[PDB]
C-alpha cells in the first residue's frame, strides 16, 4: 500500500507469509540449481582485451647463428613489441649492401621480410623496388614454381595496405586454394588492415573478393576491427557489389551489427576527425547499414508511434 | 516469437498501488552468481585444428 | 629396430650373435630396440592423444 | 550376371566408385595426421569449401536463427541433468579418452 | 625389474598385487625405489577406476617429497582426475546435473602444489593442458574478478545470451512458475480443509502422475501448451492446458480439401483398393498377392 | 564522453564533467555513481590513459617521466635498492624494460629473491608484462640460484616457457637465445647438485627445441659478425661449425671422458657388489652391462654412443667445461673429468638402469590351507633355497 | 586340501578350529577380528565407556 | 510405454509392506546348509507325486 | 613345433593388421558394435592357407 | 537385365535404447505443505472471524497481501 | 541407362493417376484448400 | 560385526531385509486391492545399472549394491604403539633396528634379548 | 520490408551435369 | 529438416539405394520435367497414401511405400507443398524426412508456385 | 520408434556429451576400442571378477542406512523386528535397532536353532564367562597379536 | 529424489542431500588467493613499494 | 599438546542467524557434515601416514 512497493526480501510479512517459508519450518535449502554447469556463456567483454599486440605479428623464425651474426644490422629493425626510430633509407641500404653476403634464402627473406616491416610503419614508398628486384622474380612472376616463406607475404602485403598500394590485389590473389594456400593462416588484424586500405582505395570488387576469402577461410568476423568493415563497405557503390554486401550482413553478429552503425554514424559523424583520410559520401550504404541494424535487433513497443494515425472501421 | 518470452508484469492498474502484492521476486538465495565459462564454436574448432 | 622394422632388424642380429661381436650389454641393447620406442614417441604424440 | 540385384550394379554404380575413391583419400589424410582420423564432423578443417555435403557438420534445421525451431522431435529433448541435447554449445561437447 | 612388475600388473589393472610390491619394497629395500613405481601405481588406479586411491598415492607422494615427482606424475593424476570428473552417475542420481563435475574443481589445488614441488606445469601434454584449461576456467577466478562479477549489467548479459539460445528453463528472473501442486486427500475426513502452510518452487518430477495412470507417449502424441484464459473467470484457475492431439483434424475435413480419387471409397470397411489402383493397368503380368 | 582535465579545473566548470547534484537530469547519474564498483575512480583514470599503442608498442616512453626513470636505474645501478624502489613508487606510467633489468639486476648480490620476483610479478600481466624480457628472466634465475632454491628454480624456467595466451596472444615471448642463457644456467645449477629430475626436464626441453648445439652456434655467430663487417661471405655449414674451438677441443678430451665413465662406473659396480653381501666380494660384479672400450678414437666415440647415447654426449661434455668463469679442460683436468662424468651419469636413463643395485627377490605366497591368521600365509621357495622335495612346477 | 577337517562339521563349511568348543570358537572370532584391524589398541575416547 | 513396468515395481514396494525379515538361524552356516540338505541326517526326500 | 611357431606368427600378423585399422576407423566405431572385433580373426583374413597353391 | 528373384532380407533389430526426458519433465512447480485449517481471520474494511475447530493453535500464519489474514493452526 | 528407364516408368505412372484422378472425380478441376482464399 | 557381515550386509542386495521372493501377483487383502499381477519378465533386455528385471534375490527390482571397489574402513588399532611377534626378517637386521625402549624391553616379544642372544 | 536483396537469376541447374554425363 | 541445393545434385549423380526423392507437384499441368531418381505422390493424395497397407500403397502409387527408417525428401515447386507434405509424413511417424526448398524453380529454373498465396496482408 | 530414432545417423550420434557416452545402459560395446582392453576384459570376466568398462557409470546403490529407513518406515516402526528392550523405559542405543544376529552366538550348539528350557540362560552365561576371559586377557598381557604364528597362539 | 512426499506430505530434509551439497558447491568458482602458498619469502623492500 | 588441546590449524566458522533455533539447527547440519568430510581427510592423511611409518627413504 503506497507509491513505493514493499521489497520481498526485508519484509517478514512477505517472507514469513503463506506464500513463502515461516520462520519456524525446516530452513533447509529448497532445491539445489545448476545454472553455470548446465548451459554457459562464452566470455565476450564489453570492453576490447588490454593486452593484445593489436598489429601484425612477422613470426622471426631466424637460425641462432645469423641472428647473433646480422645482430647490429637487426637491432635496427622491430623487434618483439618494440620499434626503433631508425630512418627507413638507411635499413633499406644496409639490406641491399650486406644481403648478398648472406648465404641462406630463409634467412635473407626472414631479414627482407623485418625490412619491410619496418618500413610498412613508417610509409615509406620506395620498398617495392626491394620487392621487384629479389622477390618478383623466384614469386610472382611467369609461373616460377617457389613457394614463399610466410611471413615474407604478411610483411609484404602489411606494406601495401599500410602504404596504399594498387600492388596487393597481385599478391593476395597467389595465396588461394590452387596458390600457396596461405590465406587461412592470416591474423585478425591482418584481415583487418586489408579491408581498410582497400576501402580507402575505393574497389568495390576488391572488398567483395576479400569478404568471400574471409567467409570462406573462416575468419573472425565479428573480431575483425569495425573501422575497417566500416571504411570498406563505404566503399561500394556498384548495384552487384551492392547486393552481395547486403546477403553478406547477414554474417556478422547482432552486437557486431549494431557497433557496425554506430561506428558509421560516427565516422560521418562527430568523430570525422578521427580518420587520417576523411570518408567519402556513400548515403546509400549508411542507410543500408542503418536498416539492416534495425533489422536484427530486438524490436520494440511504442505503440502511440505505431497506431498514432490509426482509426476503427465499421465496414 | 520466443515462447519463453513471457509477461513478467500485470497489466498496469491502481492493483499495484493499493495492494501489498510484490513488484520483483525476492531474490534466490541458493541460485549462483551467473558467470562466463565456456567457449565459442569458432575457439573450439581452432583448438581441433 | 626402434622405428619398429624388427623384420630388417632380425637378419642382422643373427648374423652378429653368429660371428660372436655381441657381448653382455649389447643384447640389452638390442633387446630394449625391441619396445619400438621411436614408434612409441609417434604413437603417444598422434594415436594415443 | 546378377550385377543388378546389387548395390554395386546399376544407377548406385557410380555412387560406389564414389565411396571408394573417397575412403582412399580419407586414408592418405589419416596416415598425415599420424593414424588418429579427422573428425568426422569435419570440425578440423581450415576452409568451408572443403568439408563435403555429406558431412554431419552441414546444418539441415527449419531455421538457422531461431532456436526454438531448432528441435529434432516435436519438443526439446534434454540430455542426463536436464543439459541442452538438440543443438549442442561448444564446451558441451567434450572429446576425451 | 620390481617396477617393471608393478607396471603389468597395473595394466592388467591387478590393484591388489601392485600395492603388495610396493608394499614390499617399502619394508625392507625401501632406499631405492624410484618415482615410476608411485607412476605404476597411479597409471594402474586409473585403469581400474579407483580414484580416491589414484588420490591417495599423490597426496602421499606430496608427504614425503622424496623421490621428486616428475611430469609424468603430475600428468597421471591429472588425467585420472579428469576420467573422473566426465564419468556419469546412475539415473538416480542424475535429475538435476551431473554430479561429478565437483572434480575438476580440486584441479587449481592440485596446480598449485605443483608449483610448490618444482613440477614444470608446462610439461604436460597439449591435450591435458587444454582439459586442464577448461577445468580452469570453470572454477578458478581472482580476487580481481571476484569485487566485480556480480554486476547487474553482467549477469543480465548472460540473461541476454541465454535468451539468444533459447534456454530460460532455470534463470531466476526469467522464469515464471504457473502450475500449483494440490493437496492429498484423507479417508480420515472429507471434512477437514486444508490450508498451505507454506510453499516451494521444486522440480516436478518429484510429483508427477504416474507412468501408468497418464496417457502414452505425451510428448510426441499430443501437442500441449499452457495458456491464460482471455476472459475474466469469476473463480477456478487463470491457467489452463490447451491439449490437442497430434493427430486432430476438422470433422468437415474432407470438404476443407481438394476432392481425391479415393473419395469414392467413401464409408467402405474393406475396399479393393487392387480394383481402383493404377498397378493392375500398368503391369502386362499383374499377379494380385490376394 | 567526459574527460577530466587536471590542468583547467575552474568553478565555473566550462565542460560540466562534474556530478552536480541538483541539476535537470542528475538522479541516474548520482544512482550510478553510487553503485560504482570499489576500485571506479582508480581503475578508470588508470585504463583511460596508459594503453598499448596502436602498433604494438609499450606506451613506456614518456617524456615527463623520463628523468625518474632514469633516476631509478642509476639508484639501482650503484645498488640501493630500497631508494630506488622508494622511487619506483612515484611513477605514474609504466616504466620501461630497463628498469625492471637494473631492478632485478640489484637483487642478484644480496640473494633477495622475494624481492626480484616480487618486482618481476609486479611488471608482468599487471603493466602488459613489460617484466618478461630474456634479461630480467635471467636476473630472477640468477636470485633462485643464489638463494639455492630448487622449486624457484623450476617456476622461473617455467615461467620463462610461457604459455598460449603470453606467446600468442600479448607476443611477449622470450627470445631464443635468451631462453637458451636461462635453461643452460639452470642446467648447471641442477646437475652439479644432483637433481636428476628436473635436469631430465630442462634438457628434455633443450632436445625438442633443438637447441642442443646452440651455444656452437653462438660462437660460430660471432666468427660470422666480424666476417660481414669485414665483407666476406658468410655461410652455415657442419665444417664451419666442426672447425670450431669448442667442438675440436671436446672431441680431444673425449677419449679421456669415455675412460673415466668406465672406471667410475667398475668402482660402482664393485661396491654394489660388496654392499650385496654386507661384506671379498659377490657373484653380481663378476660380469657387467659394460663393454670394454676398444683402443682408437673412433672406438671411443662408438662406445660412448652406444652404451650412453640416449643422452646427446658431444654437447654435455661442452657444457661442463666452464665453472663460474674458469675454464676447467685447460687447468684443472681431472675435475672437469669428474664433472663431464657425473653429468652423462645423471641425464642417461641407461645408465640408471645398469647402474642398480640388486636387491634381494620377493617371494610370492597363498594364504594358510588351516585358516588362522590372514596375515600369516605360505610362501613359496625357489629351488635354490629348498633343495630335495618333490619336483614343483612354477 | 582345505576340506581336511570336514568331518567334525559334516556337510556344513570347513572350519581349522574346533567349533564345538564355545571357547575356543569365540577365542578363534577374537583372533580373525584382531588381525584384519578391527580389534586392538586404541587411543581412548571419554565415550568408550571407561569404568 | 504404457508404464506397466513402473507399476509392477511399485507394486512389489507395496507388497512389502507386510513381510516379516527372515530367520536365519542363530548358528547361521548350519542353517543355510541344513536347508540345502547337506549335512549328515538333513537329506529329505522329494515329495512323492502322484503318477500321470 | 617350428612350424606351428611361424604359422601362429603369421596368424598373430593377420589379426594385428585388423586390430590397427579397427581402433583407427572412426566412421565403423560410430555404429557401436563388439562385434567388429570378432567378425573377422585369423581363420577368415587374407592370405588363406588352403588357397595358397593357386 | 534381370538374373534372379530374391525375398529381402533386413535386419531392424532395435538392440540399442536410447530415451531422452522432454524438458518439462523438470519445469517447476509451486508445492505447499499442508495441515488442517482450524480458523481464520479476515480484516480490511471490517473485521470477520471464522472458527472451524477450537483447539490450542500450535501454528500461525499472517499474510498481509490484499487483505489482513491471519491463518490460525494452518 | 537406368535413368532413362526409370523416367520413362515415372511418367507411366504419372499418367495413370491423373487419368484415375480424372475418372473417379468426374472433372479435371479440384477444389483449392480453405487456406487458398487468401 | 554382525554374523555373516558379508554375505548379508556387503553381499545380498536387500541388506538382508528386502523379500526378493514375492510375487507381484494380485491379492484379495483391502490393503493390496491396488496391486496388479505382472507382466513376466523381458527376455533378453538390457536393463540400467540401478534396475533389474525382479526375478531373483540375485537380480532385484532395485540394484542396492554399488558397482565401485569397496574397501574397509582403515583400522582405528594404533599400528606405531602396537608391538608384533619378531620376523626373521626383522631378526635378521636388528643391529640395525631403531625402537623405543618399549620395544627394546617389552613384556611380550622383548627385542634387547633377540639382539643379545 | 522484403524482398531483402534481388533473387537469384533463372539458371537452371540440372542441365549442365546431366549434359556432362 | 532441411536439404539444400548441393545435397540435391550430389543425390542426383551418386544416388543411395534406400533413399527416395519424392515428388510432391500437385497439378499435372505444371510438370514437364522429372527429378532424377524421384517418384511421384501428389500432395492432395498424401494422408491417403501414407494410411495404406504395403501392397495397397504398391498398387495406387505403383511404386514401393517407403519404410519409415528410410530417408524421405520432398519436392515440390517453391518448396510449400513439399513442407504440407512433410508434416504428413512426420505425423505418421517417419523417422528422416527432408524438405528440399525452392525445389524444382532451383533445380530446372522455372518460376511456378504451389499455392498463390501473396505476402501483403488485405488492411484490416 | 520415432522417440528412438526420430533423425538419428548412428548409435554414437549423442557421444559428444562425456555423461551419455560412458553411459552402461545398452551394453558395454561402445567403450571397448582397443584389443588390448577387449582381451582384458575376457581375461577379467573369465576369472569370476568385475568388468573394468562397467564402472564407467559410478553407481552408488542405496546406502545401508537408507534400505534400513525405509523398511521401519513402511512397517510403521516394524515392533516385529524391535527387541522388547526397545518398548521399555530409557532404551540405550543398542536398543534402538533391528535384530540382527552377532558373532556371539557362533560356536554354542547345545541351544539347536529352538533353544529349549533355560538353554538361553546357559548360552548367555557361557557368554559371559568368554566377556572375562578376553578381560583376564587383556591384564595379563596375553590377547592375539595381529601377527602371530600358530605354535605362539597356541 | 525418489521421495514423492518431498514437500507435499511433510517430508522436510533435516540435513541438506549429499548430492546437493555437491551440485551447489559444483556451480561456484574458487578463488585462487584462498589457496596460500607461500614458498619465497617476504619482500621486505619491493612488496610495499609496488606500482600505483 | 596431546589429545583435543593440540593442532597444527583451526577453524572457527562463526554461523549467523535471525532466529537463536535457526543458527542452532543450521550447527547441527554444518557440524555433522564436518564430521563426514573430516573424517575421509583425515583417514586418509592416516594412509599416507601409516605407509611412510612403513619405510621411506631421505
Ligand atoms: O579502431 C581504430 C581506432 C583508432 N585508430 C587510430 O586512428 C589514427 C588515425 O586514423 P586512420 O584510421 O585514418 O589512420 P591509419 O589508417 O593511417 O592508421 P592505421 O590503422 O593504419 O595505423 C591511427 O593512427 C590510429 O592510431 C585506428 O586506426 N583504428
Amino acid at each position: 500500500v503506497g507509491y513505493t512497493p514493499v521489497n520481498p526480501d526485508t519484509s517478514p510479512m512477505v517472507a514469513y507469509s503463506q506464500y513463502h517459508w515461516h520462520y519456524n519450518l525446516p530452513q533447509g535449502m529448497e532445491r539445489p540449481h545448476s545454472v553455470n554447469r548446465t548451459f554457459a556463456a562464452p566470455f565476450q567483454s564489453n570492453h576490447s582485451l588490454v593486452n593484445k599486440y593489436r598489429g601484425v605479428w612477422i613470426e622471426f623464425d631466424m637460425h641462432p647463428a645469423f641472428s647473433v651474426a646480422l645482430e647490429p644490422q637487426l637491432r635496427k629493425l622491430p623487434r618483439g613489441r618494440t620499434l626503433p626510430k631508425t630512418p627507413a633509407e638507411e635499413v633499406i641500404a644496409d639490406y641491399t649492401a650486406l644481403a648478398p653476403l648472406v648465404d641462406d634464402e630463409k634467412t635473407r627473406d626472414l631479414w627482407l621480410a623485418k625490412v619491410f616491416q619496418h618500413c610498412a610503419f613508417q610509409r615509406c614508398g620506395g620498398a617495392m623496388e626491394l620487392w621487384e628486384r629479389y622477390c618478383h622474380q623466384r614469386f610472382t612472376a611467369e609461373g616460377a614454381t617457389a613457394k614463399p616463406p610466410l611471413s615474407l607475404v604478411k610483411s609484404v602485403l602489411f606494406y601495401c595496405n599500410k602504404t596504399d598500394n594498387s600492388g596487393w590485389r597481385a599478391l593476395f590473389d597467389r595465396c588461394l586454394k590452387d596458390g600457396w594456400n596461405y590465406t587461412p593462416l592470416f591474423d585478425t588484424a591482418q584481415w583487418s588492415f586489408m579491408l581498410k586500405s582497400i576501402g580507402r582505395m575505393g574497389d568495390e570488387d576488391g572488398v567483395r573478393a576479400v569478404l568471400e576469402e574471409m567467409l570462406d577461410v573462416q575468419a573472425d568476423l565479428d573480431r575483425v576491427e569495425a573501422r575497417s568493415v566500416v571504411i570498406a563497405l563505404n566503399a561500394v557503390t556498384n548495384a552487384d557489389v551492392y547486393e552481395f554486401v547486403k546477403k553478406y550482413l547477414f554474417n556478422f553478429g547482432e552486437r557486431k551489427v549494431k557497433f557496425l552503425r554506430t561506428t558509421y554514424s560516427d565516422l560521418r559523424g562527430h568523430g570525422a576527425g578521427k580518420l587520417r583520410i576523411p570518408l567519402k559520401e556513400n548515403d546509400n550504404m549508411y542507410y543500408h547499414v542503418c536498416w539492416h541494424s534495425s533489422i536484427r535487433s530486438p524490436r520494440q513497443f511504442s505503440p502511440r508511434q505505431l497506431y498514432f494515425d490509426y482509426t476503427p472501421s465499421t465496414l | 516469437m520466443l515462447s519463453q518470452n513471457v509477461a513478467k508484469t500485470t497489466v498496469p492498474s491502481y492493483y499495484m498501488i493499493r495492494t501489498n502484492l510484490p513488484h520483483r521476486k525476492p531474490q534466490n538465495q541458493w541460485e549462483g552468481v551467473y558467470y562466463y565459462s565456456g567457449i565459442t564454436k569458432r575457439q573450439r574448432h581452432l583448438i581441433l585444428l | 629396430a626402434q622405428h619398429g622394422l624388427y623384420q630388417q632388424a632380425t637378419p642382422i642380429v643373427d648374423e652378429l650373435h653368429h660371428q660372436k661381436a655381441l657381448h653382455a650389454g649389447h643384447y640389452a641393447l638390442l633387446i630394449n630396440a625391441l619396445a619400438c620406442p621411436r614408434l612409441g614417441q609417434r604413437i603417444l604424440h598422434c594415436d594415443a592423444q | 550376371c546378377g550385377v543388378n540385384a546389387y548395390e554395386f550394379g546399376g544407377k548406385y554404380a557410380r555412387t560406389y566408385a564414389y565411396a571408394f575413391e573417397k575412403a582412399k583419400k580419407e586414408l592418405e589424410a589419416t596416415a598425415a595426421s599420424g593414424f588418429m582420423a579427422p573428425s568426422l564432423s569435419h570440425e578440423d578443417t581450415e576452409r568451408l569449401s572443403d568439408q563435403p555435403t555429406t558431412s554431419p557438420s552441414v546444418d539441415r534445421f527449419a531455421s538457422t536463427t531461431h532456436p526454438e525451431q531448432r528441435k529434432a522431435q516435436f519438443v526439446p529433448r534434454v540430455g542426463p541433468g536436464s543439459t541442452p541435447l538438440e543443438d549442442p554449445a561448444a564446451d558441451q561437447k567434450s572429446e576425451w579418452s | 625389474t620390481y617396477e617393471l612388475v608393478m607396471l603389468a600388473l597395473s595394466l592388467q589393472g591387478n590393484m591388489v598385487e601392485a600395492e603388495s610390491i610396493l608394499s614390499f619394497l617399502r619394508s625392507h629395500h625401501s632406499e631405492h625405489i624410484t618415482v615410476e613405481s608411485f607412476n605404476a601405481l597411479l597409471l594402474g588406479h586409473r585403469e581400474a577406476r579407483q580414484f580416491d586411491c589414484c588420490d591417495a598415492i599423490w597426496q602421499e607422494l606430496v608427504d614425503r617429497r622424496w623421490p621428486r615427482a616428475s611430469p609424468l606424475t603430475a600428468e597421471l593424476y591429472l588425467r585420472s582426475i579428469m576420467d573422473h570428473a566426465n564419468t556419469p552417475t546412475s539415473e538416480p542420481l542424475q535429475s538435476f546435473a551431473n554430479i561429478n563435475v565437483v572434480e575438476k574443481k580440486k584441479v587449481p589445488l592440485v596446480l598449485a602444489q605443483m608449483d610448490e614441488l618444482g613440477v614444470p606445469r608446462t610439461h604436460l601434454s597439449r591435450v591435458l593442458m587444454d582439459e586442464v584449461e577448461d577445468s580452469l576456467r570453470k572454477f578458478q577466478t581472482y580476487r580481481s574478478r571476484f569485487y566485480e562479477w556480480g554486476r547487474a549489467v553482467k549477469q543480465f548479459d548472460f540473461i541476454e545470451f541465454r535468451r539468444r539460445n533459447g534456454w530460460l528453463y532455470d534463470l531466476h528472473l526469467m522464469k515464471c512458475t504457473t502450475k500449483q501442486v494440490g493437496p492429498l486427500r484423507d479417508f480420515n475426513d472429507p471434512d477437514a480443509v486444508q490450508g498451505a502452510v507454506a510453499t516451494a518452487e521444486i522440480p516436478a518430477f518429484f510429483n508427477e502422475r504416474p507412468a501408468w495412470e497418464r496417457p502414452p507417449l505425451e510428448e510426441t502424441l499430443y501437442v500441449t501448451t499452457n495458456k491464460e484464459r482471455y476472459d475474466d473467470v469469476r473463480g477456478g484457475d487463470i491457467y489452463y492446458d490447451d491439449t490437442r492431439g497430434l493427430h486432430d483434424r476438422s470433422p468437415t475435413w474432407m470438404n476443407e480439401v481438394p476432392e481425391t480419387r479415393y473419395d469414392r471409397l467413401y464409408g467402405v470397411n474393406h475396399p479393393d483398393i487392387a480394383k481402383i489402383g493404377i498397378r493392375r493397368h500398368l503391369n502386362v503380368e499383374y499377379v494380385n498377392r490376394k | 564522453p567526459a574527460v577530466v582535465d587536471h590542468d583547467n579545473i575552474t568553478v565555473e566548470d566550462p565542460n560540466r564533467v562534474g556530478l552536480n547534484a541538483a541539476t535537470l537530469d542528475c538522479r541516474g547519474r548520482i544512482y550510478r555513481w553510487l553503485r560504482r564498483g570499489p576500485f571506479f575512480q582508480v581503475d578508470n583514470y588508470f585504463r583511460r590513459s596508459v594503453k598499448l599503442n596502436r602498433d604494438g608498442t609499450l606506451p613506456t616512453d614518456f617524456v615527463h617521466e623520463a628523468p625518474l626513470m632514469r633516476k631509478i636505474i642509476r639508484l639501482a645501478h650503484r645498488g640501493h635498492l630500497k631508494a630506488a624502489c622508494e622511487e619506483y613508487r612515484r611513477v605514474t606510467t609504466v616504466p620501461p624494460v630497463e628498469v625492471y633489468r637494473a631492478l632485478t639486476a640489484c637483487c642478484v648480490p644480496g640473494a633477495k629473491l622475494a624481492d626480484a620476483v616480487s618486482i618481476f610479478e609486479d611488471g608482468d600481466s599487471k603493466l602488459f608484462y613489460v617484466s618478461r624480457d630474456g634479461e630480467v628472466l635471467h636476473n630472477l634465475m640468477r636470485c633462485a640460484i643464489a638463494a639455492r632454491h630448487r622449486a624457484r628454480i623450476m617456476w622461473v624456467y617455467n615461467v620463462m616457457r610461457g604459455r598460449f595466451y603470453e606467446n600468442v596472444v600479448v607476443r611477449a615471448e622470450v627470445d631464443l637465445i635468451w631462453r637458451y642463457r636461462i635453461a643452460m644456467i639452470a642446467l648447471e645449477y641442477l646437475l652439479d647438485h644432483e637433481c636428476a629430475e628436473e635436469a631430465a626436464a630442462i634438457y628434455s626441453y633443450l632436445v625438442e627445441e633443438e637447441l642442443l648445439r646452440c651455444d656452437v652456434h653462438v660462437r660460430v655467430g660471432l666468427h660470422m659478425r666480424e666476417a660481414i663487417a669485414a665483407g666476406k661471405p658468410i655461410t652455415l655449414n657442419n665444417d664451419v661449425m666442426n672447425a670450431t674451438s669448442l667442438v675440436r677441443d671436446a672431441t680431444a678430451v673425449a677419449p679421456e671422458v669415455a675412460r673415466e665413465l668406465q672406471r667410475r662406473h667398475a668402482q660402482t659396480l664393485q661396491n654394489n657388489a660388496v654392499e650385496a653381501v654386507g661384506a671379498g666380494s659377490a657373484p653380481w660384479s663378476i660380469l657387467g652391462p659394460l663393454t670394454a672400450i676398444g683402443p682408437t678414437a673412433e672406438d671411443t666415440m662408438v662406445w660412448l654412443q652406444q652404451h650412453y647415447g640416449d643422452v646427446d654426449v658431444m654437447s654435455i661434455m661442452r657444457w661442463a667445461r666452464f665453472r663460474k668463469g674458469k675454464d676447467l679442460m685447460a687447468k684443472d683436468r681431472p675435475q672437469y673429468l669428474a664433472r663431464a662424468a657425473a653429468w652423462i651419469e645423471l641425464l642417461s636413463k641407461r645408465n640408471r638402469e645398469m647402474e642398480e643395485v640388486p636387491l634381494t627377490y620377493m617371494r610370492k605366497s597363498k594364504p594358510l590351507v588351516l585358516d588362522t591368521n590372514s596375515n600369516v600365509r605360505v610362501a613359496w621357495q625357489t629351488p635354490l633355497m629348498r633343495s630335495g622335495g618333490p619336483p614343483r612346477l612354477l | 586340501p582345505r576340506n581336511l577337517n570336514h568331518a567334525l562339521n559334516y556337510g556344513i563349511a570347513n572350519y581349522a578350529y574346533n567349533r564345538g568348543n564355545y571357547v575356543e570358537t569365540q577365542d578363534s572370532i577374537w583372533e580373525e577380528q584382531t588381525a584384519s584391524g578391527q580389534e586392538g589398541w586404541s587411543p581412548a575416547t571419554h565415550a568408550d565407556g571407561l569404568r | 510405454t504404457h508404464g506397466l513396468r513402473e507399476k509392477e515395481k511399485h507394486d512389489f514396494t507395496i507388497l512389502q509392506r507386510t513381510v516379516r525379515i527372515p530367520f536365519q538361524g542363530y548358528d547361521m552356516d548350519r542353517f543355510l546348509a541344513q536347508q540345502k540338505g547337506t549335512p549328515y541326517g538333513a537329506q529329505q526326500l522329494p515329495p512323492n507325486v502322484v503318477p500321470s | 613345433t617350428a612350424l606351428w611357431d611361424a604359422t601362429r606368427k603369421i596368424r598373430s600378423a593377420k589379426e594385428a593388421a585388423l586390430h590397427r585399422s579397427l581402433s583407427h576407423n572412426t566412421r565403423m566405431r560410430a555404429s557401436a558394435d563388439l562385434k567388429h572385433w570378432y567378425e573377422e580373426d585369423a581363420n577368415t583374413l587374407r592370405p588363406l592357407a588352403f588357397e595358397a597353391l593357386k | 537385365m534381370f538374373l534372379i528373384h530374391f525375398v529381402h532380407y533386413k535386419t531392424i533389430l532395435q538392440k540399442y535404447t536410447f530415451k531422452f526426458k522432454h524438458i518439462f519433465l523438470s519445469i517447476d512447480k509451486y508445492n505447499s505443505l499442508f495441515f488442517n485449517i482450524s480458523g481464520i481471520l479476515i480484516w480490511l474494511n471490517i473485521i470477520h472471524i471464522n472458527i472451524i475447530l477450537i483447539k490450542y493453535s500450535f501454528f500461525i500464519l499472517i499474510n498481509n497481501f490484499e487483505y489482513l489474514i491471519i491463518l490460525i493452526s494452518t | 541407362w537406368e535413368l532413362s528407364r526409370d523416367e520413362q516408368l515415372f511418367w507411366e505412372r504419372v499418367e495413370l493417376i491423373r487419368k484415375g484422378q480424372v475418372a473417379s472425380i468426374g472433372s479435371s478441376h479440384k477444389r483449392g484448400y480453405a487456406d487458398e482464399a487468401a | 560385526q554382525l554374523q555373516a557381515q558379508d554375505r548379508i550386509i556387503c553381499g545380498t542386495h536387500g541388506a538382508g531385509i528386502v523379500a526378493h521372493q514375492t510375487a507381484v501377483n494380485s491379492s484379495d487383502n483391502p490393503m493390496l486391492s491396488s496391486v496388479t499381477t505382472a507382466a513376466p519378465a523381458a527376455d533378453l533386455s538390457r536393463t540400467k545399472p540401478h534396475e533389474g528385471t525382479g526375478t531373483s534375490e540375485r537380480d532385484p527390482y532395485i540394484r542396492t549394491l554399488h558397482n565401485q571397489r569397496s574397501a574397509a574402513p582403515e583400522s582405528s588399532v594404533s599400528q606405531s604403539h602396537t608391538v608384533n611377534a619378531p620376523t626373521v626378517d626383522e631378526c635378521e637386521m636388528l643391529a640395525e633396528r631403531w625402537g623405543t625402549m618399549n620395544y627394546w624391553h617389552n613384556d611380550t616379544f622383548p627385542r634387547l634379548v633377540v639382539f643379545l642372544k | 520490408y522484403t524482398p531483402i536483396w534481388k533473387s537469384d537469376p533463372a539458371v537452371d541447374n540440372v542441365a549442365p551435369l546431366r549434359d556432362e554425363d | 529438416h532441411q536439404v539444400y541445393l548441393k545435397d540435391m545434385l550430389h543425390l542426383m549423380r551418386y544416388p543411395e539405394p534406400y533413399t527416395h526423392i519424392i515428388d510432391c507437384r500437385t497439378s499435372t499441368q505444371k510438370m514437364h520435367r522429372w527429378v532424377p531418381h524421384s517418384l511421384w505422390l501428389p500432395r492432395d493424395e498424401v494422408e491417403y497414401a501414407l494410411q495404406l497397407s504395403a501392397d495397397e500403397f504398391l498398387d495406387m502409387y505403383g511404386f514401393r511405400k517407403p519404410d519409415k527408417s528410410d530417408d524421405v525428401i520432398l519436392l515440390s515447386h517453391n518448396g510449400i507443398y513439399s513442407e504440407q507434405a512433410g508434416w504428413e509424413w512426420k505425423k505418421q511417424f517417419f523417422q528422416h524426412v527432408y524438405n528440399y526448398r525452392g525445389g524444382t524453380n532451383e533445380l530446372f529454373g522455372e518460376s511456378y508456385s504451389d499455392m498463390n498465396v501473396s505476402d501483403v496482408l488485405s488492411p484490416w | 520408434l520415432f522417440q528412438q530414432n526420430a533423425y538419428r545417423k548412428t548409435p554414437t550420434d549423442e557421444h559428444w556429451n562425456p555423461y551419455i557416452r560412458r553411459s552402461t545402459e545398452n551394453g558395454v560395446g561402445h567403450l571397448l576400442q582397443n584389443k588390448f582392453d577387449i582381451m582384458r576384459r575376457e581375461d577379467r570376466l573369465s576369472k569370476g571378477e568385475q568388468d573394468l568398462t562397467e564402472r564407467n557409470t559410478i553407481h552408488y546403490g542405496v546406502p545401508i542406512q537408507q534400505i534400513v529407513d525405509e523398511f521401519v518406515f513402511r512397517h510403521r516402526n516394524a515392533r516385529g523386528e524391535r527387541p522388547l528392550d526397545y518398548f521399555k523405559p530409557f532404551p540405550n542405543f543398542r536398543a534402538l535397532r533391528l535384530n540382527r544376529m552377532y558373532r556371539d552366538v557362533e560356536g554354542f550348539s547345545l541351544m539347536k536353532q529352538r533353544p529349549e528350557f533355560l538353554e538361553w540362560e546357559l548360552f548367555t552365561r557361557y557368554r559371559q564367562h568368554h566377556q572375562q576371559r578376553r578381560r583376564l586377557a587383556l591384564l595379563h598381557g596375553l590377547e592375539p597379536v595381529a601377527n602371530e604364528t600358530a605354535q605362539e597362539r597356541d | 529424489s525418489h521421495r514423492r512426499d518431498y514437500i507435499r506430505m511433510g517430508y522436510i530434509p533435516r540435513y541438506t542431500p549429499w548430492e546437493w551439497i555437491a551440485i551447489q558447491e559444483a556451480d561456484q568458482p574458487l578463488i585462487a588467493e584462498q589457496i596460500r602458498q607461500d614458498n619465497i619469502g617476504t619482500s621486505y623492500f619491493f612488496s610495499l613499494n609496488r606500482y600505483w | 599438546e596431546d589429545g583435543i588441546r593440540g593442532s597444527e590449524v583451526t577453524y572457527k566458522i562463526v554461523l549467523e542467524g535471525f532466529w537463536d533455533h535457526h543458527v542452532m539447527k543450521l550447527a547441527e547440519d554444518v557440524c555433522m557434515f564436518l564430521k563426514d568430510v573430516g573424517r575421509q581427510i583425515v583417514e586418509e592423511k592416516l594412509v599416507a601416514v601409516r605407509r611412510l611409518l612403513q619405510g621411506g627413504a631421505v
